[PDB]
């Protein structure tokens, strides 16, 4: 489900500020990470990244093809492909606390500057 | 024998763009009798200062090309450009390489005519207003500014994908585009970086005359998201000195001249 800056911004409120990242930065990171698509699925190196946040099945969620994974977030990866962002957010929160914002590789190169353009301009 | 006016008197402004009614290239050659073998057109009324090679990165997108040709040919003429159409068809089945093909388009089109301007255009983008001129400006020009795909908004100020135009010099100044981006994403961001690291800024038509339609389509096999893009994009400054025009290698497999365009099939290697 292709969301929009503002939709993302409103569904993502609870994560604002956590580990010091604002909603401007998340909007920017999320656009470059999954084009705001909650059903985004991408391969990398023998692993898959799921949903809006592109959480990896390598260590964070359980995928049927990786029952070995640490599943640090304790959730089935498929739960990151629906349109309920609560669990995606809680998992993103764990990643932030443990590995940090650098898990999202688009952050440094694409979201280090010019953040005002990422604000949602709709009430 | 007098130069073409700065703004073409033939312009129509906003236009209806849709992809439902099938097109017949034969009907298109029909409607566009001035386009000569290879997809070349030169105004016979005035003398355009814009010798433009339009370069389209290509692989299995003939249906999109049909619409592209149908819509753009009338437009480019309305814009009084001395233009040539180049479709750079990637031969083979390994990962798609957009920027590298663009690089090839540059060298190949130059073999034909002494173009001074280069418009790189993807196959699925149709401008919705003919005031959005396909020519070069005092600074690199980003053309596909407001895509229906993005709500008729620039997705981010640093965006340079879709359709852009660089003069021969502007292009030469950045060692051209990079050849090392295999798969989808980031090459356009890298190109963006190359411009800044060379003192160029981006010129754009405003969001209204920059309205554009991208034929709806799903991501193609062999053009999956490049997992390395974000890291490669962080080093543009150094890599642009060693990856570009000066490191380009490719083999021409076939040069085809149809009435509405020139398609060049090339072997550009593999991700290494
Ligand atoms: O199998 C393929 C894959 C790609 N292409 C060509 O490559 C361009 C880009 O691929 P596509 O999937 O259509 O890209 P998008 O994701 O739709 O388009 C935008 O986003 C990419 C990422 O920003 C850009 O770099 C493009 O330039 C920009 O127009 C296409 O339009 C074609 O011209 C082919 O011809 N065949
Ligand atoms: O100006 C043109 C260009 C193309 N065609 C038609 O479009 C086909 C091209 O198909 P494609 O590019 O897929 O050919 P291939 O490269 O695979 O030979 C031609 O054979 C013609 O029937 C045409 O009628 N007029
Ligand atoms: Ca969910
Ligand atoms: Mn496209």
């Amino acid at each position: 489900t292709e969301l929009t800056k503002c939709k993302v911004s409103h569904a993502i409120k609870d994560i604002d500020g956590y580990q010091g990242i604002s909603l401007l930065e998340w909007a920017c990171v999320l656009f470059h990470t999954s084009g705001y698509d909650t059903q985004a699925v991408v391969n990398d190196n023998g692993s898959t990244e799921y949903g809006l946040f592109q959480i990896s099945d390598r260590f964070w969620c359980k995928s049927s093809e990786f029952p070995e994974s640490e599943n640090i977030c304790g959730i089935s990866c498929d739960k990151l492909l629906d349109d309920e962002l609560d669990d995606d957010i809680a998992c993103a929160k764990k990643i932030l606390a443990i590995k940090g914002i650098d898990y999202w590789k688009a952050y440094k190169p694409m979201c280090s500057e010019k953040l005002e353009q990422w604000r949602c301009e709709k009430p | 024998l007098t130069a073409c006016p700065e703004e073409s008197p033939l312009l129509v402004g906003p236009m209806l763009i849709e992809f439902n009614i099938p097109v017949d290239l034969k009907l298109v050659e029909q409607q566009n009798p001035k386009v000569k073998l290879g997809g070349r057109y030169t105004p016979m009324d005035c003398i355009s200062p814009h010798k433009v090679a339009i370069i389209i990165p290509f692989r299995n997108r003939q249906e999109h090309l049909k619409y592209w040709l149908y819509y753009l040919h009338p437009i480019l003429q309305r814009q009084q450009l001395d233009y040539g159409i180049y479709v750079i068809n990637q031969a083979g089945e390994s990962m798609f390489n957009r920027a590298k093909l663009l690089n090839v388009g540059f060298k190949e089109a130059l073999k034909d005519y002494d173009y001074n301007c280069f418009v790189f255009s993807d196959v699925d983008l149709i401008p919705m207003n003919d005031h959005n001129t396909y020519r070069c400006f005092s600074q690199p020009r980003h053309i596909s500014v407001a895509m229906d795909k993005f709500g008729f908004s620039l997705p981010y100020v640093q965006y340079f994908g879709g359709v852009s135009a660089l003069s021969k010099q502007q292009f030469l100044s950045i060692n051209g585009f990079p050849n090392n981006y295999w798969g989808w994403g980031g090459e356009d961001d890298d190109i963006y970086n190359r411009l800044a690291f060379r003192g160029m800024s981006v010129s754009r038509p405003n969001a209204v005359i920059g309205k554009c339609r991208m034929i709806r389509h799903s991501r193609d096999k062999k053009n999956e998201p490049n997992p390395q893009r974000f890291d490669r994009i962080a080093h543009t400054k150094e890599t642009m000195l060693s990856d570009g025009l000066n490191s380009l290698t490719y083999m021409v497999l076939e040069v085809q001249r149809y009435p509405l365009y020139t398609k060049i099939t090339v072997d550009i290697g593999t991700p290494s």
